This record gives C-alpha cells, structure tokens and sequence, in this order.
C-alpha cells in the first residue's frame, strides 16, 4: 500500500495499490486547485491498470470579493457570522481572514465558538507537514495559527454586536443555536451564509479540468468512475471518449466490473 | 627537484601508499617543467601499474595537469588519445574523457586536434558504459562547427535518461557555439517530451531554441491536415507540458515561455482564457501553489505584454488578482510588471478600487511598489482620480513616513492627466462660490499633496490657474522655492594651482617667510576644501602634505640644534612629537585617499623617509651609547636602500632632494661612524629641497559618520553585568577604496581595554556609486559599574597599523549587577 | 562492486559506492575535530586570550599561540572536510542523508564539487540540519576572524610542532567555514522522502530508508536491484527512545551490509549517565552553583530535559530557571513538538488525544521553560545568577558556550557538564586548562553499542559486513577489552582513510519481463520437471529490459527405438553390422550415412522435400526443446 498527498482536506491521501504487475489507484476527493492552507495532489507517471475517481463537478476574485465584502462590514461596524460545518472551508477563511487582518494592520475583533474548532486547530497545528508551503516556511519565523484573533467567549449572546467576525458549526439544532437570537432583526444586523446574502462556499472538490489533468498525466488504461451526479460522470466520461479514444466504466450501484490483465 | 619525486615514488608501495603520495603531491602547487616531467612519469607509473583506482587517480592527475595555464600541452595529448585507444576500464576511460574535455577547452583552435578528439570519442562511445556515452556526447558538443548533428540527434533515443540528458545538454552547447541547427530535432525533442524522467522534460529548452531559430517556418501537424507555424505549436507544447508535475520543469517552462515574443496574440488570448487542453494554461501557472512558478508566469506575462497590448488588457484582470496574493515578493514582482506595462492599457473603476485596496496595506515597501505603479497608470473617469486622491489621502493618515513618495505620484498623476483634473480643481482647494475661504494650513501632509497635484496638472493647461485663489498663488510660490523638483513652473581650481605655484617657488625664503607662507597657504587650502566640497579631496590632500613640510621646517629651527647633547633636555622638545606627526599624516595621504597615483605615493614615501631622519637625529642627540645609534643607522640604511630600490623608475624627477643627495653619498654614508653619518645626513637634510607635489586628476578623500547611536544621549543602555548587550552600529562610507578589508570596527572601554572587531564582508552594501553603507551589531560586555558611564566607538581604517577615521561617537552604558 | 571510503571518522562517514550502472554518495560527515585544535572565538574579545602568549618559530611567533603546554591556532577555526578528491565527484549522481549530523559538509559538495545530480533525506533531517547550518554560520560570523595563520600547515612545521598537532591528518584539505548563501545553494537541491519510500533511480536501482530509531528523522537506507541487495546501517537505537522504533526485519537477507554510527566510549551506560548528570546539577543547585551544558539542539537535549524536569519534580527543585540559548532554540522546540508522527507509538498515542507530544510545551505556557535567541536579546534583562544553562557548540570553540564558560571560569562553585559523545573533552578544556572550575564528562551516547550490533547482525546474519578499521580494533584508552570487540564469522574486511574496497559479491543476473504470448510458445514435455525454449527481440528503455516477439536442439534418440521405427517404416536395403569404432551402417536408400562416434555425432539429411518432411516428423516424434 502506497499514499499520495490529496490536498482536499489535511490528512487526506489517495492510495496506490500494486501487487506483482497489476496496479489499481483509488484517489475519492482531491483537487488539482491548491487551497489557501494546503497543497495540491501530486502523483509520479504510475500508469496504472485501473484508476477511480470522482465526477461529482476564479477563486482568487471570489477571495478577494468575500475580503472586501468582510473589510466592508468591519469598517461600517456590522456584525455578520459564517454558519458552516466544514472544517477544512473553516480553516482556509480562518486563515484567509488572519492573514488578511494582519496585513491590514488593524486590530478588528474576530473569535470562533465551538470547542470543535479548538480541537481542529490544535490538529491543524500540529500537523504541519500536510499545509501548504508558506505554511511550512512561516513556521520557521512563527506559528501563523495562534493569532490575536483568537477564541469566543461572547458573554453567552450577551457581549453586543461589533465589528465582529463570528463562527458557528450549528447540526439541525446543535451548537449555540441562540446566536441567530440574539442578533439579527434588522437590516444593519446582517447573517451572511452560503442585510444581503451571498454564496462564499468554496469549491473544495475540483471542476472537470482537474480530473482531465489528472488522467493525462497518470494515462491508465482504464478509469472508474464513482462519487458524482449520473449526468456529471457520463459527460465525463463522453468527454474522456471523444478526447482520448481510452478505454473507461460507468459502474452503478452494486455493478460488477471485469478487466482483464498481463501479467 | 624530479629526482626527489621520482625517488620518492619508488620507493612508495603501489597498492595503498601510492594513493596517499600521488594525493599529497597533487594537493601542493607544480611549475611548467615539473609538471613537463611528472606527466612522463605518470604515464609510465600507468603502464606498470595495472590497478583501476590507482589508473584513475592518474587520469584525474592527468587532468589536473592539464588544466595548467602556463604549461604548453602538445605531446601529452598524443600520449593521452594513445592510451585512450589502449584503455579498458570504464571508469578510467571516462576519467581520460574528462582530460579530453580539459585538452579541447585549452587548445580550441587546432582544427585537426579537433577532429581527432571526435572522432576519437565516437569511438568509444560506441561504449555500453553511459558514463564514457556521457563524457564523449559532451566532447561532440563542445566541438564543432563547419554529420555530429544527426550522430547526437541518432543518440536521443538511449534507454538511458542521463545519456538523454547529456545529448540535450551537448545540443545546447553547440546552439550556444553558434552553429546552424536543423529541424528535424524538433520532433525528436517532442518525442522525448513524454518521457518519465524530469530533467530530460526539462532540457527539452530545446524547442524553445529551435523555435527561436525559425519561428515563420511551417510545419504539418501528424494528425491534422492544417499547417501550423513554429512558432505556434512550440507555443501550445509549452502550454499543455507546464500542466506537469514537476515544480523545477514547470518553472523552467514559464520561464523559457516568456523569453518567446514572436506569436501572434489571437492564439494567446485563446488559450489563456477558461473557456484542447492548452486553455487556461497561464491561469493554472498563477494560480499554482509554488510561488517561483507564479513569479515566472508573472515574468512570461510581463515579456508578452511589452510584446501585445490587447494581451495585457486581457490580463489586467489577472495582475489585479495577483495583486492580492498571499506571498509578499509575488504582489511585489507582479505590480513592478503592471507598471512596466502601464504605458498603453487604462484602467476601469473595479480596477481602480481594487488597486487602491491593495495600497492600504501594512508593508511599506507593497506600498513603495504601488506608489511606483500609479505613477505611470492610465485612468479614465475624473472620478477614478478622486478615489486615487482619497486614498492617498487616507494613506497619508495611516503611514505618513510616505509622503515624499505620494508626492512624486501626484506629480506624474497631474502630468499625465491634466485635463482630467481640472474639473476637479474647486472642490479640491475647497473654493466657495462668493465667500473667502480661510487660508489653508500650510506645511501640512494632505494639503501640500494636494496641491502638487493641482500645480503638475497645470503645467500644460491654461485654463488651470484662473480657479485659484490669492493664497493658492502664495502657496504656489512657497512650494516652487521649496519643493522645485516636485512642483513646476574654473576660477577655484586655477586658483588652487597658482597658489601651489606660489608655495613651490617661494620655499627658498628664511625660516620666519617660509613658515608664514606656509600657515597662510595651509588656511587658504582648509578654506577652500570647506567652501566647495568638489576639491575637498585635492585641498585637504594639499594641506596635509604642506602640513607635513611646515612640521619638517618647525622642527629644523629648535633650540636643541645648537647646544650640546648632554645639555639636551626631551621635557622641551618639539622635533620627535614633529616626526610622529608627519608619520601619522604620511600614512593619512597614503591611504586615506582614493585615487592616488604613483607618482603621489613617491612624495608620500620620500616625506615619511625624511621623518624616519629627523626621528633617527633626535634619537641619536638624546641618546649616548654608540650601539643604539649603529643599529638605528643601520636600520634607517635599510630603510633608505628600500625606498631606492622600490622607486627605481622615478629617481631622475627628484633632483636635489633629501633621497637623491643621500644616494649621491650612500657609500660614505654607510662606511663613516655614527657620529659622522648623523652629522652630515641633519646638516644634509637642512639643505633638502621641497619637491613639487602633482595634483591627481581627481581625488576624493575617505569619510564616514556615525549614525545608529547619533548624537547619543543620558538614557543608558541597561543589562545585567558580566553578560553582553549587543549595540546596532551604521555609518555612512564614502570614497573608501576596500571598505570590506580596510575598514575596522573600534569600542574603547573607560580603561585602557581598546576593544577591536573586524566587520564582515556581506554586510557592507552598496546603495549608489560613490559610497558604502555599513551595518554591524556591536557586542559589548563587561563587569559591574557603580553607576552609568559612557562606553567610545569609533571607525578605524587599517593599512598594512590602523589610524583614526571618524568622529568619535560615544554611548552611555548601565552594566547592572546579577 | 566497488566501495570508496573518503572520510576516516568513525561516527561520521563518507562513502562512495559504485553499483551497477549508478553511484552514490553515502554520506558527508563534517569532522568537527578539526576545529579543537584552533583557539576559541569569544562573542566579547577576552583579555586572556589577548595576553596569552606565543611560541617559538625559528622561520614570528604572532602565527600560533600556546595555553598549557599546548600549541594553538591563532586563526579562524576550520574545518576536516572529507577526501572528496579521490573520485570526481562530478560524476556521483545521489546522495542519501542518513541524519542530521551526517549531512554537515553537504554544501561544499554541492557548490564546490560541481556536483549536478540529486540528494535525498527525510523532513525532520533537513529542517534540523538547516537549523544547526545556520546556527553555526551565525556562530562563524558574529565575530568575524582573519586567516592570519597559513604556514603553519606545512608538512615540515607540523613535524617540528608537538603531538597535539602532529596527530592531525590532512590538513591542507580543511577548509573555512561555508556561509548562508551557500547553505541556501546547498539545501535547493535536495527532495525529501519519508520512512520506507520507494525512490527508483533511472529505472535500474531503487532505494529506500528505513526508521534508524536513534533520531527523529533519523534513516537508515537499503539499495536494491531484486538480485542484489546492499544495507547500509547508520546511527540506530534500540532504546525507549522518543523517535519512531528502530527496524530490524527489512535488513535481513542483505548481500552487502556497511556498519556505521557505533558509539564512542561504549562502556557508557546513558541512563546511568543521565540520572548522575542529575544528580550533579541537583548538588551544584544544592551549593548554589551554575550548570553549563553544551549540546546541540538535537534529541539528545530533548530527552536530556525530558529526564531532568522529571527529575527534578521528583526532587522538589523546580525554583531555578531553564535556560537554552540558542539561534533556533525556538524553531529546535517547535519543530521538535510538530513532527510527530516520526516519534515513538507512545507520543503517537499521545497525539491522538489534543495534546502536543512534547509537555516542555505546558512549561513554555506556565513560563517554567524559557528561552532565547541570544544573550543580548533581552536574556540579560531576564537573567538570573542561579540557574543551569544549555547552549553554544559542543565543540567549545564557537557559540555562546565560550563566552558563559569563560564568565564562569574562574568560580569553582559552577559546574560544567558534557553530554555530547563526539570529542575529547580533555582536549576541549585545553585552551581554558587554568581554572577551577567542576568539569564532568559524562556523555550520553544512544547509538548501538557493540553488544548491540553483534545481536543484530546474529539475528540478521548477512553475507558480508563493511565498517572502518576503528571498530576492527579495540579502542586506544583500554586496548585489553576484547568484549568491546565486532564478531563475525565472515571476514567482515575494513578500511582506511581514503580506501578503496571492491565489494565480494559478484552476482551476474537481473531482472526482466515476459509478455504471455512468448509464455505461450513453449510446449513442455516431461522428463523425469519442465523444459521450455523461446526466442524473442530485446527492448530496453530505462534500463528496463523487455522480451516480445518480432533455441538449440537436443535430439536424445534411443538405438533401439531408432532401429525398430527404422525397420517398422519399410525402407529396403537395411544392413546391421557390428565393427570398431562405434557402429556404422551404410543406407543406399537416399545415399545417407549414420554414424555413431563416442564424443560425437554427425547427421546428414537431403534436400528432398518428402524426406525432409519424414525427418522433421521422426525427430518431432523424440523432441526436447532444449
Ligand atoms: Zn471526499
Ligand atoms: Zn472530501
């Protein structure tokens, strides 16, 4: 058993199996696209038999959208929370806002709530060699991690609204569900998720591009496809057909597939 | 001595002991004949011994040898292709390849040697070894000129990968030997484009050379019917290889990419956009993880936007994005870009609010970067200039240390847009429409940024002024005195020489005339040096040497020269103090100035020999044992024949001076007494004329000053006793000719302990011609004091002694106790 | 087949070997015993070594200086590099760092040399060994030294000059030391693997590194070509130590094994040495005394303040402060708390639960831990008189050590510890000899002891063994402790400084592959075991051998059965006879002739296409393909 760096989450790997000639390559979600806080997946000219991937699907522009949007709200004192359950999206926006903030140079409050959140940052520091590059080089200068803006305590919803940058991992009726409670009711008192509203979620699973570049560059003779909408994966797969004339499965649920091999 | 090596390697045993003999004698230097006879030595030593490791310690000997730049190296190549045509081993083989490579570096002009050694080297190329493949491809490669093409181009398709990579690298070497390459490479090198290996990917380099060569010739795509430039497909090749995975290819990719400027730019927009596998290829090299492949997509982009404007307003969307990313040095590369390729795009509001955004930021030298940026950016809208203005504005509030540079962006801002900005004048000076405004605040930050803006946009228009009021044209008038590069609308040396001229033919007067003269010339000079800095250099060289003659002078007219020795009393005397410091002044003039000739340095000795005299005369007329004054001679003679024999080209030009009477009575100078010698070279040295200093060309004299601890002050730097604080230490260097070497370091403790520290080389930096910063950390320890006392530090300038070279700066110091 | 040995050192080797179609470079190994000889280089210039004086020169006696009856270097130290020009190191194509202190050195190789190809090791080797690179530039450069003595490393000079000198071996080759910008050159050109990858070098021999056990990151390498295997053993511990568990079962069957990285002074029990190393600063505090303790960053202070807070909690004596004073003393910690999964299973299991694996981390939180960058970097502000401090170089001729050391120098109430097993510290505190300070030797040595090696090479039992001479005999200072002695029943052959040794082993066969259809050509027959014969064209890229398609024949005929089928197929004018040299029999049926000779055969057949064919048959009837 052999592991390869995946990238779309920390910790996350894509396997390379061998025995004897045969060669088989399961790799779930991975991303050509690098994050903010992690590198991308990277494999050697393996060529394997078999590979198994994922069908199921301007990141710099809708960063630097959701920055200004955040700068905007802070600089006009109105207080806005990020509700999402993800950790790897959370870190990347915790560290994106970090970052962000200690560029800027101003000393805006932002904290994040649940305990879970600690227990992920005390993982994510701990885990370095599995981040991005700039994270392995800062550390030589410091830990980027531990920053001023730091852990919620919020006087239990009754600490006020701010110029505030607040997380919530709610699920559906877990965590400090009171938040909306306490806040909200007004224009000015806005809730952002994925007084307006917009769609910050980040595509952690690469588009069809990613998977493209993979398969070029691993060129097996044969692909799987799983872990994706029906409609994806066949024009994927339609697409592999028309691009590269390699052979390739659509297996369903349960769909027993055969290949024969040289050994 | 051969005889002794030779003996010597006799004697040594051959399998172990020999290694150890042919190693030390490596190690040591050779000369030409030496090397003449231990090469034949070698070469017999080869033959009888029959061992690979002691073969290939002498291959490598041999190639040492041959690296020899003296020696003339003719018939050891013979001997070495003989033994090449006899050798068996591979090893040795490849070592005697490297000699071969040596040879033909040496000796690249003999055109039958030439073809000797290729052909040679095809020979044993044929080889199973990849190491003598190797070493034998880079002998094809190196030699060449007007078959060896297709040989190489037929060795492409080695199962070995370093042989591959030895063909690409011999091929790049004969492209950069200059020869005519052929076309039919480009295929081959597209073959070896899919090949597992990275460095042969990343020496496949070669397509961009032959893209370069021929970028209009046609070439049919094997699959496709339609005809596609060189230049084009090379260019889509490039595109789809940075998708590998291989972070020094890629680099090596977007970098070569960039060099390429003979594309069309329909095909690039084509491809740089999202929307075959060769689109978004520049998006996935800025978006790539790696911060060097980002820096040279950035480059690439930079070259093709000096190549095609619709290319960067396609991409000014892009350089915005990267304006944003998260590694400093990328943000800093790609604004420097965006300025370089400013002069034709012009931007929109979304561009201009994002470009402002990135300006708020912490780090001063982004904002250095950006203040670069906007003083050559286009703009649109009036309004794009007000937002540029109130940013600035806020800028100037946040880090107002920036001012300077926001005024040099205003300047060019109103330059360069001056229509633009008059529309905007009454709101900007605030002008009411029937009242008087207050006069505005002057010497403040945003108001003076204001008005530079507003005086640069009426440069050129008329129809500017008639908006302001009487206080602007006040304003105006106090900002053009003093910011005149901002805001818009020889008697002396002649003198100097004829006043030397008047020293040089006015020295044959009494004591009493010579010594005004000289006093008077020596104010004159220190004034002039004050009053024009340009002939400092030349007036305080002038006035040290005239110095040293007035010193010489003053001490020949003494009481002591006309009374008895044992009368003689040293409490009273002025001659040794006189010598000591025409001493210190000759080693000043000698090393203190840069650009001192020889014919300075002369005078500058023959000065000092005088001193070392009058030091010997007043030495010998204190003293009175006959052995000190022998040996004193003694040595000044030394002295003397040293100066004489060092100098022999200038003896003619110093006609009746103290050294040429002195050699005009050397023998009986040697042979008389000490009594005797001593009388006659004082009464000599009275007599001595005064030789006429040249003036250099130009010459500038050596200062520094210190400024990291300035002017200092009480606040004592506390720390516990016995430990060490470290104290930051800058001056500025001018005119020093080895700052690195020369110039020393010095911190003198409140005691006789004169500390000395020796700076580093890398530290010394130089920011423009003319001078040298320096920036050192200081360590200084010591025991308990009762009380804050001031520790001295100084800058020395070594010589080969050291001498004083700055103002003294001192700094108060509190060593508490533990 | 050949193995080059450059480096004489036994704990720090370096070594070339020859293998196949490729070259590696084993290791580096700075020799920082060098360095000893030269005199110390304070941070703040001291007036003892100011007034100390000369020694005499006959040829001028500002080149050396003398302390104690023994000679010093004057100058900047330098540094034994190995015997890098016994083979071109150009050619050399990998290196593969074993740990952290093996790689010092690298960057004269890489820039110096020429050298053009690759270098491998493992993450914590590399941040660990820009760690201690940097530090020890910075020790270099803080207070910068002339080369101001030359000639005294001349053969004749050093004959004249005492033993201290004279033992130095190659002096012309040590070198000044590298800076920073070289270290960057240095360290671009090196990629990183983990424990037990698989890296495959041009398609002919794969290479990986195995978990040593004595430091984290810390590998020992394995060279493999299927058929040949050479082992490579470095600095190993079998010992509850922090790092990730030594491997044993991966060196076994290894043709070639090179032994390295044993310990010096063997005798030394480390655990032993650690609790009287606490036991000693426990009186020195007791007294009212300082500790200094010079030692690397490395995992030897790690589990040195592991014991000691431990110790002293069990004491009570938890009042003084902790002190490491170093460049990257903060960076040492921190990447020394992150690279966690190269530790043992306990801090593993540690780290599945939140907390970091280290607990220096919760003193560092409750300031019980504190550290700094250098002395004057607010230390001094903070410091206080009773304390124990690890800092500096253990080499005690640079770093912060010299200045601590000589403040301390002349009150016998401080202490002085080592911990370091790679020098002489008598020959360290012959420079500061005139003192009446407590020094200590007591070094903690982790590697495998030569009782330790021996059970592994007995449970392994490879084929041959490699190691220096050193170990070959017993050490200099018992030269009677025959236990202390490496025991093979091969020969176990061993080197010299700057030896070539030709490996034994000698097999004469590698690896191919067979695509089905030639497996398909063959028609086995029975014999007694199968028997097979193919022919196919050879393809090679990459050094990866490969057969598809585009053999003798052993036709064993019996007399009889040959006479009978003979007789059985009709063919008139058959003769019998019995005569001499063998039987012959004349068949005019065709004009053919058999005959049968001992020692030979001969056979004859026409052009006739229906005797051909009847041929073939008879002979297909009785075919071996082989
Ligand atoms: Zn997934
Ligand atoms: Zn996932």
């Amino acid at each position: 058993i052999k592991a390869y760096y995946a990238g779309h989450v920390l910790g996350a790997a894509m396997f390379q199996i061998k025995v004897g000639s045969e060669s088989v390559v399961y790799t779930g979600d991975y991303n050509m696209t690098p994050d903010r806080h992690l590198g991308a997946a990277w494999i050697d000219k393996c060529r394997p038999n078999l590979l198994i991937t994922q069908s199921t699907y301007s990141k710099r522009c809708r960063e630097r959208d959701f920055l200004k949007k955040v700068h905007e709200t802070v600089e006009r004192g109105g207080k806005v929370l990020i509700p999402v359950f993800a950790l790897g999206r959370a870190q990347e926006l915790c560290i994106l806002l970090e970052t962000f903030w200690e560029r800027m140079n101003l000393k805006v409050p932002i904290y994040f709530s649940t305990g879970l959140t600690e227990k992920a940052n005390h993982y994510y520091k701990l885990f370095i060699p599995w981040t991005n590059q700039k994270i392995r080089k800062t550390f030589v200068q410091r830990n980027m991690f531990e920053f001023k803006h730091i852990k919620a305590f919020d006087r239990a919803f009754a600490d006020n609204p701010g110029p505030m940058v607040v997380f919530a991992t709610p699920g559906h009726a877990g965590q400090s569900l009171q938040i909306f409670r306490k806040w909200a009711g007004n224009e000015k008192n806005m809730v952002i998720m994925p007084m307006q509203v917009e769609y910050m979620s980040f595509s952690a699973h690469a588009d069809a591009k990613g998977i493209m570049q993979l398969v070029g560059q691993a060129e097996p003779e044969s692909v799987l496809l799983v872990h994706g909408e029906a409609k994806k994966m066949e024009f994927l797969k339609q697409k592999i057909e028309q691009e590269l004339r390699v052979n390739c499965y659509m297996p369903a649920n349960g769909e027993t597939v055969t290949l024969p091999t040289s050994p | 001595k051969s005889a002794a090596l030779h003996i010597d390697l006799c004697k040594a045993t051959s399998p172990a002991d020999a290694l150890q003999y042919l190693l030390q004698f490596a190690r040591k230097p050779v000369e030409a004949e030496s090397v003449e006879g231990v090469v034949r030595i070698l070469l017999e030593h080869y033959y009888k011994e029959n061992d690979p490791s002691v073969r290939l310690k002498i291959a490598s000997l041999l190639g040492l040898l041959s690296k020899t730049a003296g020696f003339s190296p003719d018939c050891i190549m013979d001997d070495a292709i003989n033994i090449l045509q006899n050798e068996k081993s591979h090893q040795v083989l490849a070592q005697l390849l490297d000699t071969l490579l040596a040879i033909g570096t040496k000796l690249p002009e003999n055109q039958a040697i030439q073809m000797r050694l290729v052909d040679v080297a095809c020979k044993h190329l044929t080889d199973t070894s990849h190491g003598v493949r190797n070493k034998c491809l880079q002998l094809l490669g190196n030699l060449g000129s007007l078959d060896v093409q297709k040989i190489i181009g037929d060795y492409f398709s080695d199962q070995d990968p370093r042989v591959r990579t030895a063909a690409i690298k011999a091929m790049l070497q004969l492209h950069e030997r200059g020869l005519k390459l052929h076309q039919t490479i480009y295929n081959q090198a597209c073959k070896l484009l899919s090949d597992d290996y990275e460095q042969v990917r990343s020496a496949a380099q070669l397509i961009w050379v032959v893209s370069q060569l021929y970028p209009e010739s046609i070439v049919p795509i094997p699959s496709s019917n339609e005809e596609i430039r060189l230049v084009d497909d090379a260019f889509g090749k490039i595109c789809h290889m940075v998708s590998d995975g291989s972070w020094v290819v890629r680099v090596q990719a977007a970098k070569l990419l960039g060099s390429m400027e003979q594309v069309s730019s329909h095909f690039l927009e084509q491809t740089l956009d999202k929307k075959s596998g060769a689109c978004g290829a520049f998006v996935h090299g800025l978006e790539d993880e790696m911060y060097e492949v980002r820096i040279a997509a950035v480059e690439a982009l930079c070259m093709l936007a000096q190549s095609s404007p619709s290319f960067a307003e396609k991409c000014l969307d892009f350089l915005v994005d990267m304006f944003n990313d998260e590694i400093e040095e990328v943000r800093l590369q790609s604004i420097h870009t965006m300025r370089k390729i400013s002069n034709n795009i012009t931007l929109r509001e979304d561009q201009l609010d994002t470009v402002l955004a990135v300006l708020e930021d912490s780090s001063r030298d982004i904002r250095e970067a950006l203040h670069e940026l906007l003083c050559c950016t286009n703009v649109s809208t009036k309004e794009g200039i007000h937002l540029a203005l109130v940013e600035l504005l806020k800028n100037l509030t946040k880090y107002p240390t920036d001012r300077d540079s926001i005024w040099k962006c205003l300047k060019f801002l109103g330059s360069r847009h001056p229509t633009l900005v008059l529309p905007l004048v009454p709101e900007l000076l605030s002008t009411h429409p029937f009242f008087d405004t207050a006069e505005p605040d002057m010497d403040d930050p945003a108001y003076i940024a204001v008005l530079v803006l507003i005086f640069n946009a009426a440069k050129t228009c008329p129809t500017m002024p008639a908006l302001f009021s009487d206080h602007t044209f006040r304003h105006y008038a106090y900002l053009r005195d003093s910011l005149s590069h901002l805001v818009p609308a020889d008697p002396s040396q002649q003198f100097l020489q004829q006043s030397l001229e008047r020293v040089y033919s006015l020295q044959h007067l009494d004591p009493q005339g010579a010594q005004e003269l000289l006093e008077f010339t020596i104010r004159d000079l220190q004034r002039l040096g004050e009053l024009q800095s340009e002939l400092a250099g030349v007036a305080d060289f002038s006035a040290t040497y005239l110095r040293c003659q007035l010193l010489l002078i003053k001490a020949l007219q003494e009481k002591l020269w006309n009374v008895a020795a044992p009368l003689y009393l040293k409490q009273s005397d002025l001659a040794s103090a006189a010598a000591k410091q025409i001493m210190e002044e000759t080693y000043k003039m000698e090393f203190m100035y840069s650009g001192v000739e020889n014919k300075q340095v002369v005078i500058i000795h023959h000065m000092r020999l005088q001193a070392k005299a009058l030091q010997l005369i007043v030495t010998a007329r204190t003293t009175r044992g006959l052995d000190p004054l022998f040996g004193m001679c003694e040595k000044f003679l030394q002295e003397v024949d040293f100066f004489q024999r060092y100098f022999i080209a200038d003896l003619p030009h110093l006609q009746d001076s103290f050294v040429d009477k002195l050699l005009d009575l050397m023998p009986r100078l040697m042979t008389s007494k000490p009594a005797e010698v001593v009388k006659i070279l004082q009464t000599m040295l009275r007599q001595s004329a005064f030789l006429h200093l040249p003036l250099p060309e130009q010459i500038h004299k050596a200062s520094a000053t210190i400024i990291e601890p300035a002017g200092e002050s009480d606040n004592p730097l506390r720390f516990t006793s016995g430990l060490v604080v470290a104290l930051d230490v800058d001056a500025t260097l001018e005119h020093v000719q080895d700052p690195q070497n020369t110039v020393k370091v010095q911190v003198l403790y409140p005691d006789g302990q004169a500390q000395m520290i020796h700076p580093k080389p890398a530290d010394f930096r130089n920011p423009g011609p003319g001078r040298h910063r320096l920036i050192t950390q200081v360590y200084l320890s010591h025991t308990a004091w009762t009380e804050a006392c001031q520790v001295e530090v100084r800058l020395l300038l070594a010589y080969n002694g050291t001498i004083p070279f700055s103002k003294p700066v001192k700094v108060y110091i509190m060593p508490k106790p533990a | 087949m050949k193995l080059y040995c450059l480096s004489g050192h036994p704990t720090l080797p370096c070594n070339v070997l020859k293998f196949k179609s490729t070259t590696i470079m084993l290791d580096c190994g700075l020799d920082m015993t060098s360095t000893l000889n030269f005199l110390p280089l304070p941070l703040v210039q001291s007036p003892r070594l100011s007034n100390l004086p000369g020694w005499s020169l006959k040829d001028l006696d500002k080149e050396l200086k003398e302390c104690s009856g023994h000679v010093f270097v004057d100058s900047v130290p330098e540094f034994c590099l190995p015997e890098t020009e016994l083979i071109d190191l150009s050619t050399v194509d990998v290196i593969l760092i074993s740990n952290y202190h093996c790689m010092m050195a690298l960057p004269y190789i890489t820039e110096h040399t020429g050298f053009t190809g690759t270098v491998y090791a493992t993450e914590p080797t590399v941040q660990i060994g820009r760690l201690l690179m940097e530090e020890l530039v910075n020790f270099i450069e803080r207070v910068p030294k002339a080369q101001s003595a030359s000639l005294w490393k001349n053969k004749d000079i050093q004959r004249l000059l005492p033993s201290p000198l004279k033992d130095a071996v190659e002096v012309s080759t040590w070198r000044r030391c590298y800076t920073m910008q070289e270290v960057n050159s240095a360290l671009s050109k090196i990629q990183l693997v983990g424990y037990s990858q698989k890296i495959e070098l041009f398609g002919a021999v794969q290479v990986t590194p195995l978990s040593s056990g004595y430091a984290l990151g810390s590998s020992n390498w394995i060279i493999q070509s299927h058929y040949e295997k050479v082992s490579y053993v470095s600095g190993s511990s079998l010992l509850t130590t922090h790092p990730q568990p030594m491997d044993q079962a991966s060196l076994k069957n290894s043709d070639v094994l090179v032994l390295t990285g044993l310990t010096q002074i063997p005798t030394a029990n480390p655990d032993g040495m650690v609790g009287e190393f606490c036991s000693n600063l426990a009186l020195t505090v007791r007294n009212g005394g300082n500790v200094l303790v010079p030692c690397y960053p490395s995992g030897v202070i790690y589990d040195l303040l592991e014991c000691l807070y431990q110790y002293i909690d069990s004491a009570g004596l938890s009042s003084v402060p902790l002190y490491f004073i170093s460049p990257v003393a903060n960076s040492s910690l921190e990447f020394s708390q992150i690279f966690a999964e190269w530790l043992c299973h306990n801090k593993q299991s540690k780290v599945y639960l939140p907390e970091p694996p280290f607990p220096h981390a919760e003193l560092i939180q409750t300031n019980k831990l504190k550290h700094y960058p250098s002395i004057h970097g607010d230390f001094s502000n903070d410091f206080r008189q009773p304390c124990v401090v690890f800092t500096g170089h253990p080499s005690l001729r640079f770093g912060d050590v010299v200045h601590f050391m000589e403040l301390w120098g002349k009150s016998s109430l401080n202490t002085v510890i080592f911990t370091e097993p790679d020098f002489s510290y008598l020959e360290a505190l012959a420079p500061y000899q005139p003192l009446a300070m407590k020094c200590i030797y007591c070094p903690i040595d982790t590697r495998l002891n030569f009782i330790q090696v021996s059970k592994l090479l007995k449970e392994v039992q490879p084929l041959h063994v490699v190691c220096p001479e050193q170990y070959t005999q017993p050490p200099p200072a018992q030269s009677h402790r025959m236990d202390l002695m490496i025991d093979c029943q091969p020969p176990a052959m061993s080197y010299r400084r700057a030896e070539v040794l030709a490996l034994p082993f000698k097999r004469r066969y590698e690896k191919i592959e067979i695509m089905p259809e030639l497996a398909d050509s063959l028609v086995p027959m029975e014999i007694k075991i199968s028997l097979a014969t193919v022919s196919a064209v050879l393809h090679t890229k990459d050094n990866k051998h490969l057969l598809q398609p585009p053999p003798l024949l052993s036709g064993s005929i019996p007399v009889e059965q040959f006479v009978q089928t003979l007789e059985k197929h009709g063919f008139s004018d058959i003769k019998v006879e019995d005569t001499a040299k063998g039987h012959i029999v004349l068949l005019q049926e065709a004009e053919t002739l058999i005959q049968i000779e001992e020692d030979s055969t001969h056979i004859i057949c026409d052009n006739d296409e229906m005797l051909r064919v009847r041929l073939r048959d008879l002979v297909l009837k009785f075919l071996q393909k082989f």
